[PDB]
């Protein structure tokens, strides 16, 4: 079965360099052009370049002549891409993909196999653990039937953080939102709705984990007095 | 470069119906256009190449037509798993380029949002910050406006919104708006309002609280 394993996320301070891998398995590596595609959030896929491992030849989008260097190691079935002079602009997902036809002269074809993507985050921001504040309803507002409780997770970097409600035992009626950038730092929230009989008669606790700063906290949600 | 424009960007539909989306090239690309399905937690799948050829292993409900300048993709009979993101890529010349994408959404019953507003946590107050959070939950369609009012005045600065994608259980969206103030600015006012205007109601859904309450 044909795979392309890409390397893990990288963080990089502006102006820096970064090099990523793409380990190809289960077909003749030297016979197919490996392509690199870039994807920034809401902005569509751009083609960067491609390398022909069978003769180590390479073709680059004019837009990346400066930016990218592609290389292959054929003993290892791997292709590499190295991006230099980093910028916020270069913060994106980068994919390698296999041309769907073998052969050297089918340079511009489509791709049948993609890798899961490598994430490049380019930031001057420092590693910060998040503040975890609990959201409890407006003083004395157990409304009609249900009750929504929340969790605010503020000013951390880098991504990600992972949240659960009551150690993960409580899991429907949860909405966890995608993080957003405030200045340098990420912030995200999560809601959980549950029947007004469940609470404040039982304990509901928010569980945030930020692996990047080795933080694990639990805010129990307390009624407001 | 050749420029792809895919239309529509968005599209809602239901299991069983047909849809067909567009991709237009800025110049002639002979017959050479491919289509990719993009789905969270899975690698991009090739669906069609050269305008009309099925990729090995792709169901025959996917079909493609076009040549020169105008192409389509058609899904004959939408399957749950077909709700996804589709891109077109031209394979006629250097440099390869893509369209922007079409997002294919599962249509369901209009659903009014369940609003909730939350005052700053005391732990936040103590450290000098004050964030008021407002959860707008389980609504359809996706279009919504939220409005922060301080003591009656609409306040735009310091508001950060985030939307979830279409829910895997009931297909609804959910939102969270967080206006962030300095604790000093926070106490300078009394009335905090979150107003949500949504297709389901001619009048906005308002929720607020008074700082001393």
């Amino acid at each position: 079965e044909v795979q392309l394993q890409q390397s893990g996320t990288v963080l990089a301070r502006p102006g820096a360099s970064v090099k990523m891998s793409c380990k190809a398995s289960g077909y003749s590596f030297t016979s197919y052009w490996m392509h690199w595609v870039k994807q920034r959030p809401g902005q569509g896929l751009e083609w960067i370049g491609a390398v022909y491992p069978g003769n180590s030849d390479t073709s680059y989008n004019q837009k990346f002549k400066g930016k990218a260097k592609l290389t292959a190691v054929t003993s290892a079935s791997t292709a590499y891409m190295e991006l230099s002079s980093l910028t916020n602009e270069d913060s994106a997902v980068y994919y390698c993909s296999r041309s769907s036809l073998d052969g050297y002269y089918v340079k511009n074809w489509c791709f049948d196999v993609w890798g899961q993507g490598t994430t490049v985050t380019v930031s001057s921001a420092k590693t910060t653990a998040p503040s975890v504040y609990p959201l409890a309803p407006v003083c004395g507002d157990t409304t009609g039937s249900s009750v929504t409780l929340g969790c605010l997770v503020k000013g951390y970097f880098p991504e990600p953080v992972t949240l659960t409600w009551n150690s993960g035992s409580l899991s429907s009626g949860v909405h966890t939102f995608p993080a957003v950038l405030q200045s340098d730092l990420y912030t995200l929230s999560s809601s959980v709705t549950v029947t007004s009989s469940t609470r404040p008669s039982q304990s509901i606790t928010c569980n945030v984990a930020h692996p990047a700063s080795s933080t694990k906290v639990d805010k129990k949600i307390e009624p407001r007095g | 470069d050749i420029q792809m424009t895919q239309s529509p960007p968005y599209l809602a539909a239901s299991p069983g119906e047909t849809i067909t989306i567009n991709c237009r090239a800025s110049k002639s690309i002979r017959k050479y256009l491919a289509w990719y399905q993009e789905k969270p937690g899975k690698t991009n799948k090739l669906l069609i190449y050269s305008g009309s050829t099925l990729q090995f292993g792709i169901p025959s409900r996917f079909s493609g037509s076009g040549s020169g300048t105008e192409f389509t993709l058609t899904i004959s009979s939408l399957e749950p798993e077909d709700f996804a993101m589709y891109y077109c890529q031209q394979h006629n010349e250097y440099p390869l380029t893509f369209g922007a994408g079409t997002k294919l959404e599962l249509k369901r019953a209009d659903a009014a949002p369940t609003v909730s507003i939350f005052p700053p946590s005391s732990e936040q107050l103590t450290s000098g910050g004050a964030s008021v959070v407002c959860f707008l939950n389980n609504f359809y369609p996706k279009d919504i406006n939220v409005k922060w009012k301080i003591d009656g005045s609409e306040r735009q600065n310091g508001v950060l919104n985030s939307w979830t994608d279409q829910d895997s259980k009931d297909s609804t969206y959910s939102m969270s708006s967080t206006l962030t103030l300095t604790k000093d600015e926070y106490e300078r006012h009394n009335s905090y309002t979150c107003e949500a205007t949504h297709k389901t109601s001619t009048s906005p859904i308002v929720k607020s609280f008074n700082r001393n309450e």
